[PDB]
């Protein structure tokens, strides 16, 4: 803390564009609109992709909670509670431990 | 399909109706669901196991020895069964590791049906080599074979037969140095020669599965195979039978007698919850009503029955009548099928809407810790050492042995005759030991 606000804006702005151009990276090898495209490389990177969001839909639903939709890019969680504290610390427990289980996503 | 047993590493390339194909997919999950569920109940040795499954092989013809009739329908749909279970289990790793146990199961079931005489021409169907040695060889190196065996007990070197392997094909084996070594060919018995193959199989297996998985998305595209091949286990029911349209005579008066007598826990203890709060939630209320549909309860008798009961809830009987009457008499008559027309199945109530605060309904071994699995069994009184081997089956994840246990318990009987999938199964045989 302590900082100028204008330069935690820049700070945020820059933070942004690092997470889009990361979003991206996967974009700019997996299109025949690209230079890269890579049919092999591409599929092998969905194909982990798919089979880690599904392993951990299942231990989600071991855990036992239910999801209801997620495609990639987000998921859908009930949480049988009504506590919004409790259903904060429900995601925080499930962050760390699918963060522990694979050590690089965020 | 040259002999009965066979590895699966072919697949078929013949072509068969819808109807077929949904037969064998829905026998061979039935198979597999039994071997799992009777190897958690019994011990994977026993003769009441290997009888018990012996008699679902027979009631699903799915293995035998070779004779006029096993050439053509059983191995075939074994095949065809076992191929289809393929694609539905190679979304998820847990679903193969689930498989490869009932898979190793039933392999490891059939070698042992298996006789010693055809064993050697079934290892050479198998198209990896294997030699089993003579009579004088094994005479003769006897004293080697002890000497450099494992701590099996004894100079004994009984009925079991031997084979000759290379080496590289049993490297944790030897590895340990618990194994003759001559020329670079091993020397073994049965346990260890059926551990290898199962081991080998394993690995074929995972390769296999993961290829299939590679191969999903391709052959996903189809319509009429897609929401079968999504939940062959997931969500399917093996023939819980218990379909809307029965009949019995059952007395309004009676229902709690037969609650304490007769319900399974779930089924119990929301009934309980009924009588000690005249309300229930959206849930619990839907479960029980169809459930007391499908043990015979008649139309009048259920809505008298409700009615009645919200005599005691303090809610206007006009406002009872125009608000749930017509949604019971929905549930007992016309479409909306499958979500109203039926009588809930257990392996529904598990995966299916967890209760929250203020819900009962839900299987309590799934949706309840076991501090209050125990406090729930003390009141029913079952003895503690009963209560023990069920929080066992509850750490073991397998509810529906562990409500057949306390179905043996409460009834003060040692084995139900079946593996129970439906309340109004549980509550036909409650009935059934009168
Ligand atoms: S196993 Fe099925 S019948 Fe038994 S308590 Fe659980 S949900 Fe009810």
């Amino acid at each position: 803390q302590d900082l100028n606000p204008d330069l935690i804006l820049q700070y945020d702005i820059r933070q942004k564009a690092l997470k889009l151009t990361a979003n991206s990276m996967y974009g700019c090898l997996g299109f025949s609109y690209s230079r890269f495209y890579a049919k092999p490389l591409a599929a092998l990177v969905t194909y982990k992709g798919r089979e880690i969001l599904m392993h951990t839909k299942e231990m989600v639903q071991k855990m036992n909670l239910e999801v209801i939709y997620g495609d990639t890019d987000s998921i859908m969680i009930n949480t049988n509670s009504t506590n919004l504290e409790e259903v904060f610390k429900l995601g925080n427990k499930v962050k760390s431990e699918v963060n522990k289980l694979y050590k690089l996503l965020e | 399909y040259p002999h009965c047993l066979q590895f699966y590493l072919q697949p078929p390339s013949e072509n068969i109706s819808l109807i077929e194909f949904e037969n064998l997919a829905i026998d061979r999950v039935k198979l597999l669901k039994s071997v799992e569920n009777l190897g958690v109940s019994y011990v994977k040795g026993t003769e009441q196991y290997q009888s018990k499954l012996e008699s679902e092989l027979r009631k699903l013809k799915f293995s035998y020895r070779e004779n006029l009739e096993d050439e053509y329908e059983p191995r075939r749909r074994d095949h065809i069964s076992h191929f289809i279970l393929r694609l539905a289990y190679c979304q998820s790793e847990e679903l193969r590791r689930w498989f490869i146990q009932q898979e190793m199961d039933l392999l490891r079931f059939r070698f042992s049906i298996l006789p010693k005489d055809k064993i050697q021409d079934f290892l050479k169907d198998s198209q990896l080599q294997f030699e089993a040695i003579s009579d004088e060889e094994k005479t003769l190196r006897e004293q080697e074979i002890v000497a450099s065996s494992p701590s099996l007990s004894g100079l004994k070197l009984g009925f079991e037969s031997i084979y000759k392997i290379p080496f590289a094909d049993a490297l944790d084996l030897f590895r340990g140095r618990k194994v003759y070594l001559e020329d670079g060919f091993a020397y073994v018995p049965l346990k260890d020669i059926v551990a290898i193959i199962l081991n080998e199989f394993r690995a074929k297996l995972s390769k296999a599965l993961a290829l299939t998985a590679r191969s999903l998305p391709a052959v996903q595209s189809d319509e009429r195979l897609q929401p079968l091949l999504n939940h062959l286990s997931h969500s399917y029911t093996g023939q819980d039978y218990s379909t809307q349209g029965n009949v019995g005579k059952i007395s309004l008066d009676q229902i709690d007698l037969l609650s304490t007598k007769s319900f399974p826990p779930c089924m119990r203890q929301l009934h309980k919850a009924l009588r000690e709060n005249h309300h229930l939630r959206h849930g619990g209320r839907m479960q029980y009503g169809l459930f007391l549909k499908g043990i015979g309860l008649t139309l009048e008798q259920a809505l008298q029955f409700w009615k009645q009961e919200f005599i005691k809830g303090k809610m206007d009987p006009d406002k009872f009548d125009k608000g749930y009457s017509y949604n019971i008499r929905h549930s007992f008559g016309k479409e909306g099928k499958r979500t109203d027309y039926t009588p809930f199945s257990c392996l529904k109530i598990i995966l299916s809407n967890p209760p929250s605060q203020g819900d009962y309904h839900g299987c309590p071994f799934r949706h309840s810790d076991p501090e209050l699995l125990k406090q729930k069994l003390q009141s029913y009184k079952i003895s503690p050492g009963g209560i023990s081997q069920i929080l066992d089956l509850v750490k073991g994840t397998h509810y529906q042995v562990a409500c057949q246990k306390y179905f043996e318990m409460i009834h003060n009987v040692d084995d139900c005759g079946f593996s129970l999938n439906h309340p109004n199964q549980f509550f036909c045989e409650s009935q059934r030991i009168l």
